[PDB]
């Protein structure tokens, strides 16, 4: 657990849709009218 | 041919008069490619003071004294240019600006980091770039390996201890330990790489006996079943 | 690509599982994949090739 | 000399501090990405420009903090000595 | 966040290299 | 040009409605 060359890494080297779909199917499985 | 360093070599050897670089068109103009207008504050300017003060005694064998004295006029001019420019700066200050501290905080921090060549955050494969990493690592090791071994500290807290002529205060090696942890960890880097190679390739080479959602997947549980199918015996 | 991986099988399943749910809400079109496999001008050309094969074999 | 700060001190003095450290950071990025070590003459001469700006604000404007964040220590050389017991071969 | 600490008191100045400490000047 | 403390440097440093409107009809 030692950052040794981690600075040299930082020196040289500087979705939402299906979530709301999975939210929407969660809403369809609450009301059976849907 | 390092004309500004051969004068330093002649000064450090205390014999800048016995040779005095032998200033002609073949020697004083070959190492220059007019003197090249040195860069330091006084480390290369006090050299030209002693070089002129030594060459005041021959005064005619060395034709480059006119080239040195011309830059003596340029040094006295640009100091006089700045001394009028510093005076015109100190009058051109607005009497109210009220310089913001948290930007000067971001100006004191970012200037201090950019002085000693480290990466500054803004808040405002590929072996080509692999050599450019290891060329900065080896840059650091060769800079740590030029510090003297007798390095000591002095905190502002030792005056409460009342150190005598020979008391051996315990804050003397608070810079010497930190300079050897740094120098030796920059050599054991391929040592922790081999352990991390043996760590990652031992916890991830199974990947389906400890991870629950992978061993409870349909394709893995069927495949681990499928490799354990014993052979059917004929008759 | 001739082989499949455990990464390849789950990505094949999850992409196929999300598109059928993307048809009930109809936030995807999927009209290019319908009419190109229907292809009703080919379907009558299939029929006309079946219609001539009645005429040729009679 | 100065040649730019007298014109700029009639307005704000801090914008040249912000715009030149970004040039110092960009030239340093071009220094690491070129496998070079020594700083260029264009950014060293630009470096002494930045320190001259902040000094005069501390000199004349006298910023209300000028914040003191020091490690309260500095490296010094200490004496060294060989032992006095002679060597045994 | 565990970060490797920055040692500016050991680092020699790069742009000037004449305002270093007297133990770090050679 | 005095160095700054390390513990001070570390101290200073539409897709919703496309699916909701489809969920109310069917």
């Amino acid at each position: 657990s030692l950052p040794i060359e981690d600075n040299y890494i930082r020196e040289v080297v500087g979705s939402k849709l299906m979530e709301c779909v999975n939210d929407a199917v969660q809403t369809l499985l609450q009301g059976d009218d849907k | 041919l390092q004309e500004q360093s051969e004068l330093m070599s002649t000064v450090m050897n205390n014999t800048p008069t016995t040779v005095a670089a032998l200033a002609a068109v073949a020697a004083a103009s070959e190492t220059n490619g007019t003197i090249p207008k040195p860069r330091s504050s006084a480390q290369l300017e006090q050299l030209l003071y002693r070089y002129r003060a030594i060459q005041n005694h021959p005064k005619e064998n060395k034709l480059e004294i006119k080239a040195i004295e011309d830059t003596f006029r340029n040094i006295s001019r640009d100091q006089d240019i700045y001394e009028t420019k510093l005076d015109t700066l100190r009058k051109s200050i607005d009497k109210g600006f009220q310089y913001d501290e948290d930007l000067l905080n971001k100006h004191l921090v970012a200037l201090q980091l950019l002085e000693k060549d480290t990466d500054v955050p803004d808040y405002f494969g590929d072996p080509d770039t692999e050599i450019r990493i290891s060329a900065r690592i080896s840059n650091r090791i060769n800079e740590l390996e030029r510090l003297p071994a007798n390095l000591g500290t002095y905190s502002l807290d030792d005056c409460l201890e009342f150190i005598t002529k020979d008391d051996l205060s315990s804050r003397m090696d608070t810079f010497k330990i930190k300079a050897l942890v740094e120098l030796k960890s920059l050599k054991l880097l391929t040592k922790q790489k081999s352990i991390r190679q043996k760590l990652i390739n031992n916890v991830a080479s199974q990947a389906h006996h400890n991870i629950p959602y992978l061993r409870d997947s349909p394709f893995t549980a069927a495949a681990q079943r499928s490799v354990q199918i014993r052979s059917k015996v004929i008759v | 690509y001739n082989n499949v991986t455990l990464k390849n099988l789950t990505a094949f399943q999850l992409l196929s599982q999300r598109e059928n749910i993307c048809e009930l809400l109809n936030l995807v079109e999927s009209t290019e994949r319908h009419n190109s496999i229907i292809n009703p001008e080919r379907q009558r050309m299939s029929l006309e090739e079946m219609k001539k094969m009645l005429d040729a074999l009679k | 000399g100065d040649d730019e700060i007298e014109n700029f001190r009639n307005g704000t003095p801090d914008k040249l501090v912000s715009d030149s450290l970004l040039k110092l950071k960009r030239l340093r990025k071009e220094r690491i990405l070129n496998k070079v070590l020594k700083p260029t003459t264009e950014e060293r001469e630009l470096y002494f420009k930045v320190k001259r700006i902040l000094k005069e604000v501390i000199l004349a404007k006298k910023v209300s903090k000028v914040p003191i964040n020091n490690v309260r220590a500095f490296p010094v050389l200490q004496t060294n000595y060989n032992g006095s017991i002679p060597v045994v071969r | 966040k565990k970060e490797f600490p920055v040692n500016l008191t050991i680092k020699k100045n790069v742009y000037d290299s004449a305002q270093d400490f007297n133990a770090l000047q050679d």
